[PDB]
Parts: C-alpha cells; sequence; structure tokens
C-alpha cells in the first residue's frame, strides 16, 4: 500500500515465511525515525 | 452499523434476521474505500428483492450477491462463522 | 456424506507447527463419482 | 614495517583472549527456549 489512504485496515504477516502460518496485524502509515523533513531533522539524520 | 435482532430459525440451524441483508468483506480489504463504499450504496437496493423472493417462496435458503470487489451481500442476515480477530481464529474467505 | 473427499494418506508434522497460527482448512467440493459410491460391475459402468 | 611489533602484539592478545574465552564459555550458549513440543525458537518482534 503506497498511500496514507490505502494503509488502513488489517493485513497478514507470515511467520518464517510460511504461507500456512499467518497472523493479523493492523496496518499503519509510519514515518521513519530519522528523516529529512526540515533542516533540524536532516541535521540529526546526518549526525547519525 | 446496524444492530439486528437475530431471531432463531429453522432451515438455518443458526440465528437469522429477515429484516435486512448481511455484508461480508474479506479481512484484508478495508471497509471504507471509495470502491467499497460505492458498492455498499447501490447494492443496498437488493434487500427488497431478497425479501420479495423469500416471501414468495418461504422454502428459500441463502441468496447471495458476490461482488468483483470482494463484497458478499447475503440474505437473510446472519453473523459470520469466524470473526477475524475478535476471537483468535481468523477467516480467509474471498467470494472470488 | 457431509465429509470432504480425501486424497492420499495424511501426514502431519508436530515439530513444525506454532500453537496460534490459524492454519487454513479446505475449500473443495464433495465430488464423489457414481462408481466410487457403490461396488463396480461392468453393467454399472454402462448404466452410468 | 614499523607496525610489526604492534601486529605481533595484536596477534598474541587475540590468541590469549581466544583461549580465555575457550576456557570460560566453551559449550554454554547451546540452550534456548523453543515452543513446547516443537523445534521452533520462540522470540519476540525485534528480538534475535
Amino acid at each position: 500500500k503506497m498511500t496514507e489512504e490505502e494503509c488502513r485496515g488489517y493485513y497478514y504477516v507470515y511467520k518464517d515465511g510460511d504461507p500456512t502460518q499467518m497472523e493479523l496485524r493492523p496496518r499503519q502509515w509510519i514515518h521513519n525515525d530519522f528523516h529529512f523533513d526540515n533542516v533540524l531533522s536532516a541535521m540529526m539524520s546526518l549526525f547519525t | 452499523r446496524i444492530k439486528p435482532v437475530f431471531i432463531d430459525d429453522a432451515n438455518f440451524r443458526r440465528q437469522v434476521s429477515y429484516q435486512h441483508a448481511a455484508v461480508h468483506i474479506p479481512t484484508d480489504i478495508y471497509e471504507g474505500s471509495t470502491i467499497v463504499l460505492n458498492e455498499l450504496n447501490w447494492t443496498s437496493a437488493l434487500d427488497d428483492v431478497f425479501k420479495k423472493n423469500r416471501e414468495e417462496d418461504p422454502s428459500l435458503l441463502w441468496q447471495v450477491f458476490g461482488s468483483a470487489t470482494g463484497l458478499a451481500r447475503y440474505y437473510p442476515a446472519s453473523p459470520w462463522v469466524d470473526n477475524s480477530r475478535t476471537p483468535n481464529k481468523i477467516d480467509l474467505y474471498d467470494v472470488r | 456424506q457431509p465429509k470432504p473427499i480425501g486424497v492420499g494418506i495424511p501426514t502431519i508434522n508436530l515439530r513444525k507447527r506454532r500453537p496460534n497460527v490459524q492454519n487454513p482448512k479446505s475449500q473443495e467440493p464433495v465430488t464423489l463419482d457414481f462408481l466410487d459410491a457403490e461396488l463396480e460391475n461392468d453393467i454399472k459402468v454402462e448404466i452410468r | 614495517l614499523p607496525l610489526f611489533h604492534i601486529a605481533l602484539l595484536v596477534l598474541f592478545m587475540v590468541i590469549i583472549y581466544a583461549i580465555i574465552g575457550l576456557e570460560l564459555f566453551k559449550g554454554k550458549m547451546h540452550k534456548t527456549c523453543y515452543y513446547i513440543g516443537t523445534d521452533i525458537v520462540a522470540t519476540v518482534e525485534n528480538e534475535k
């Protein structure tokens, strides 16, 4: 899901990549913890 | 949402509501899209034909419309056998 | 009978199954041939 | 070539600490908690 509007609802995750062993997970539009949105966040990212 | 009354019937060994139709949407299909909400809108007119079919021949079992978008609108209304995450057991049912 | 049609011999692994993974069950129809429901002569084949 | 007496010290320190760790930890990190009755390691989201 490539858009904040599509990333709603639930989806399945497969443990160890086994298609017969899945769990439900609510999908959420997440932001990276170190990003480049302003010069302060960009400077923090470049510091790391 | 609608909170039905769910009398218990024969010919379905489960509690059933003859007042409206129930809708199933696959677990990983968001209910709230503009493709899904545009289907729950025009499929809302099947309910009075479901009722008419059922009252002309009361011997009639499930009547279902299975959509090319994943929806399944069936009559009479009855709770699905498997809620996805309300209990632990998830359901994998696609009408397609 | 209301049971599904079986194919082969079932084989389960107990060392590779998580407790709470919700395995899929089945989706197939109960297609039982007429010659597999009764005993099979050569007159029953021609009646069929 | 001036870095030769430093390499002969790093080699010997690595050899000393390897033998200390071989004496203290040999065959200790071989248990883990699997699922009861299974051969799947039981971990958490980001835990290794």
